């Protein structure tokens, strides 16, 4: 496993709705979804970074070609994130 | 030696304050212990670190591959300190060195995994009316390391 | 743009840089809110290239062409 | 930076004599150190000519002047014994 | 970091605008400016065979 | 040349060197000649030096016959599979005790041309650079020549 | 906008002027000549005082070299090799 | 015709100013050149290809000493617009057989019987 | 014909099978191609040095562009650095500005650091102090 990722190697869908059920088990609102950065908004090749923000501060901001995949594949970053599983991860101890 | 303001009063770039090496000093101390009580908690992420092995510098994260071109008289699969290392880093901080780093502080470690010689590479002169063309056929041994572990030592 | 703090340690061996990730703020978002000339010409202008890159190529060139190329990282 | 090492009184080049060049690039985990590599053993080498050549011509400069000073001498005393009896 | 290949791989290298104002500027500076921008100069990324460009707006 | 050849990416073979050090070589497959002066070299190897090579690792099973197929040769092969086919039609028990332990100390991977001489495959910890790590965000992200 | 026969060579040949950089390689390289004029404006010794002090180094430089062209001559000749070369017909038993 | 080339003394009859900016004793002059072939003895002289093979120049950037006497200095007189002249300064003795492993020539230009790399 | 050659087929194919590759007859008939394979490895045995070359202008655009993205020009953050006695190399930095932005971003700040620093005592030359990061490593 060393090399791969959670979400490919833990074959997830909906991670929007993996995202929200696991903060109602921390207790914190449901988080807000928000339109952080752009690029060519209308054209064929757009950038959107869409962050995963909480009560006034994030916990994602992620990628897309879309709107749509650029939320979901931020709740992907948050639930690294929350799970620890980043890709900065402390390397495993051999 | 009071000058109006004009054109070229002023140099176009803005003139920074150096502060004074009082305060300087308390940012410089301040920042250290910080940086140190990080590591010392065990703070960072993983680390990568620009290492000079064979002449050449590499920028070396953990548990990776790196090739080099001689052979380095280790039989296989044989643990090796890489020192001069002379920049180390992770997410929230970097400890880059004047030009080497702490002998003490930071632990490069990489393993010899394969010893193979190159692909066939070919050399070939040919000068024009002439006559001359002379094929040499050149084949360099090379080394294969594996990066295990960079850790990292809290002697600031 | 840059803001990271610069140190060095006391012997003056060592430097120190620190930099952590500056964060977006809430303030600072949007919300979501929720035959064939022509049809080289089209895509031309829908993908800001030129023509020549959509123009076939022949037998030749796509059997030159590899098909199973080497994949990294 | 060439000349500003020159200036600070380093060599032009970080690849002449220096930490990155004449300090072992390796050592075992366990901590014995690694045999001297053919670079370094060359250049020690070289530095060993080199400094046998700067002897060589300091004790043949001393030679020669001490050799001159006792031909004066000599022929000083000649000459006062010749000019006895 | 953290973000899955292919979406790092898009955010890495797309196609961003850039408004370049041309009011009393001389055009050369403007051509400068604009020439970097489009060939993809400003990217720590660049390389020709990569198509890396970006997209200028000189008004 | 470079461009009339496969090539390939630098490779390990099962995370070689992570845990422990597998030694990548099965087999040796020796066929010497009995009345060979081809042979001969080969012949000298098997007599002097091939006892204590078996000694020194013995991760590889190393067979020897007598008349091959058609001419004295080692065959390698290694744990990722790929059997190579080395010659040592007369050779000296010197340049045949080389290449046995080349082949002994080499992975089974090709000698294809490399294209990279570093293999990171978690290259960014600070995370890789897009055009968006260092443009400055805006007041209500707004963006140039907004009404609002 | 033309130069007539070749370029350079000849009657008329295309200007050719000085730059910055022509001036100052030019004159860092007089600066290391003005040095150059220093050190050597100093010698230790002068003739009558040289004169001698490598006698005994250059008549031993000249035995070596004399010596080394003098002992030129063909190698031995062994029985060892001879008979090493039988050793090609060698089978095992 | 192109001729080999004589300098007249006067260029070399040194001045107090000299002694100044360049570190120099008139008296109490230094023992040994360290010479380094800067510049190429292709387009020079066959005289000047030869006395550089002389002097043992073959190579550029090689540090060389020579001894500092009227011939050698006649020599490199010659080609002195090839090469770059230091004086070989001792700042302790010259070295002993025992300490004949350890030395340095620094980039200043005097040679030290103790080479050391640990940072201070 | 008392004896002629018969192991020219092998001879041919050492050189047609480097010139498989290639478009026509180069790619059929043998003088065309012995010209042409030959002039392909010639052509390899100088692309050993262009590949130095062109490596070494690829490092200094990405080093300039990052570094213009920081407010310095390449040419400042080099010698400001060599300055500074960081030996990093250009091959090093090149991967630090593209992999590892936030390294590269303390890096331009130090060299502009330490060009302002190196300036004011410029600036002040005579009996100063030493400059903060001015402070040198001499090795005895």
């Amino acid at each position: 496993m060393t090399g791969k990722e959670l979400f490919e190697m833990w074959k997830i869908i909906n991670p929007m709705g993996l995202l929200v059920e696991e903060l109602k088990k921390r207790n914190v609102s449901a988080p807000e979804s928000r339109l952080t950065r752009q690029s060519g908004g209308t054209t064929a090749l757009p950038l959107y970074f869409v962050g995963l923000y909480c009560d006034k501060k994030l916990i994602a901001e992620g990628p897309g070609e879309t709107v749509l995949v650029a939320e979901e594949e931020a709740a992907r970053v948050a639930l690294r994130k929350l799970y620890g599983f980043t890709e900065n991860r402390r390397p495993w101890n051999y | 030696g009071y000058v109006p303001k004009t054109s070229l009063s002023s140099p176009p770039w803005p003139e920074v304050v150096l502060p004074d090496p009082v305060e300087e000093t308390r940012h410089h101390a301040e920042v250290v212990k910080k940086v140190n009580e990080m590591i010392v908690t065990g703070q960072y992420g993983r680390l990568f670190a620009v290492v000079h092995f064979a002449s050449r510098q590499w920028k070396v994260t953990s548990e990776d591959l790196i090739l080099i071109g001689n052979e380095l008289d280790l039989a296989c699969g044989e643990r090796i300190r890489l020192e001069k290392v002379l920049l180390v880093g992770a997410d929230n901080f970097t400890l880059l060195g004047k030009p080497l780093l702490g002998k003490d502080l930071v632990r490069v470690e990489a393993t010899v995994i394969e010893k193979t010689e190159s692909w066939p590479r070919i050399i070939m002169r040919f000068r024009k009316r002439k006559n001359f063309k002379k094929k040499r056929i050149v084949t360099t041994p090379q080394t294969v390391l594996r990066i295990n572990s960079i850790e990292i030592a809290p002697c600031l | 743009n840059c803001n990271v703090e610069l140190a060095l340690t006391s012997d003056g061996r060592t430097i120190v840089c620190y930099h952590p990730s500056v964060d977006i703020p809430y303030e600072h978002t949007k919300p979501i809110p929720r035959e064939e000339g022509p049809m080289i010409e089209q895509l031309s202008k829908m993908f800001f290239t030129t023509k020549h890159r959509w123009y076939p190529h022949g037998r030749y060139h796509r059997c030159r062409k590899n098909l199973n190329p080497p994949k990294d990282r | 930076g060439g000349q500003w090492r020159l200036q600070q009184g380093l060599a032009a080049n970080p690849s002449g004599y220096g930490p990155l060049t004449e300090l072992p690039d390796w050592s075992y985990a366990d901590g014995r150190p690694a045999p001297p590599m053919k670079g370094q053993l060359r250049r020690k080498a070289e530095r060993e000519t080199f400094a046998r050549r700067v002897v060589l011509l300091s004790q043949e400069m001393d030679a020669g002047l001490q050799a001159w000073q006792l031909r004066q001498q000599k022929l000083q005393e000649e000459q006062r014994k010749q000019e006895n009896a | 970091s953290s973000f899955s290949r292919a979406p790092q791989q898009w955010a890495t290298f797309a196609r961003i605008w850039y408004l370049l104002d041309g009011k009393m500027q001389p055009p050369g500076k403007l051509a400068a400016m604009a020439s970097i921008r489009l060939q993809g100069l400003h990217k720590p990324v660049y390389h020709a065979l990569s198509d890396c460009g970006d997209h200028v707006v000189i008004m | 040349t470079a461009r009339g050849t496969p090539s390939r990416f630098l490779a390990s073979v099962l995370h070689n060197g992570l845990g422990r050090y597998v030694q990548q070589l099965q087999r040796l497959s020796f066929s010497v000649s009995r009345d060979g002066a081809s042979s001969r070299g080969a012949r000298e190897f098997v007599e002097r030096e091939v006892i204590d090579f078996a000694r020194r690792n013995p991760g590889v099973v190393i067979y020897v016959n007598s008349r091959p197929c058609c001419v004295p040769r080692v065959v390698a092969e290694y744990l990722n599979g790929a059997v190579r086919e080395e010659s040592i039609h007369c050779k000296s028990v010197e340049e045949i005790s080389t290449l046995v332990q080349k082949l002994a100390d080499q992975s089974g991977l090709d000698v294809i041309r490399i294209r990279k001489p570093f293999h990171t495959d978690n290259p960014s910890i600070q995370g890789q650079w897009h055009p968006f790590t260092n443009k400055p965000t805006t007041f209500r992200g707004l963006r140039p020549r907004e009404v609002q | 906008g033309r130069i007539p026969g070749r370029q350079w060579i000849g009657k008329h040949r295309r200007p050719r002027f000085v730059s910055l950089r022509a001036k100052q390689n030019m004159i860092r390289r007089l600066e290391i000549e003005a040095e150059n004029h220093y050190w050597l404006s100093m010698p230790y010794m002068t003739r009558e005082q040289e004169r001698g002090h490598a006698a005994v180094r250059r008549r031993e430089a000249f035995e070596a070299i004399k010596a080394a062209a003098t002992s030129k001559f063909p190698p031995h000749r062994f029985i060892a090799d001879q008979l090493d070369h039988l050793n090609v017909t060698k089978k095992w038993s | 015709k192109f001729t080999r080339s004589r300098i007249p003394e006067k260029v070399f009859q040194a001045s107090p100013e000299d002694h100044e900016k360049y570190g120099g004793d008139p008296q109490n002059p230094h023992k040994l050149h360290i010479v380094t072939r800067i510049k190429s003895t292709r387009r020079r002289p066959y005289w000047e290809k030869d006395i550089i093979k002389m002097l043992g120049l073959e190579k550029a950037h090689t540090p060389q000493v020579h001894k500092n006497i009227p011939s050698v200095n006649a020599k490199l007189k010659v080609v002195k617009h090839l090469i770059r002249i230091k004086p070989l300064k001792l700042p302790q003795g010259l070295p002993a057989e025992e300490n004949m492993s350890n030395t340095c020539l620094k980039s200043t230009g005097e040679l030290v019987v103790q080479w050391h790399l640990k940072p201070v | 014909l008392r004896n002629r050659v018969t192991d020219r087929y092998f001879r041919i194919q050492e050189v047609l099978k480097h010139a498989r590759h290639f478009r026509g007859r180069k790619n059929r008939c043998y003088r065309l191609a012995v010209r042409t394979v030959i002039r392909a490895f010639v052509k390899c045995t100088k692309a050993r040095y262009l590949k130095k070359k062109n490596m070494r202008t690829l490092w200094i655009n990405r080093i300039t562009a990052a570094s213009q993205e920081h407010g310095l020009k390449y040419p400042a953050l080099i010698g400001n650095l060599v300055k500074c006695q960081v030996e990093l190399n250009r091959k090093v930095l090149a991967d630090l500005a593209i992999y590892e932005p936030k390294t590269f971003k303390s890096l331009a700040a130090l060299a502009s650091r330490r060009r302002h620093e190196g300036f004011a005592a410029a600036l002040g030359d005579g009996k100063e102090p030493e400059g903060i990061f001015s402070r040198v490593v001499q090795y005895h």
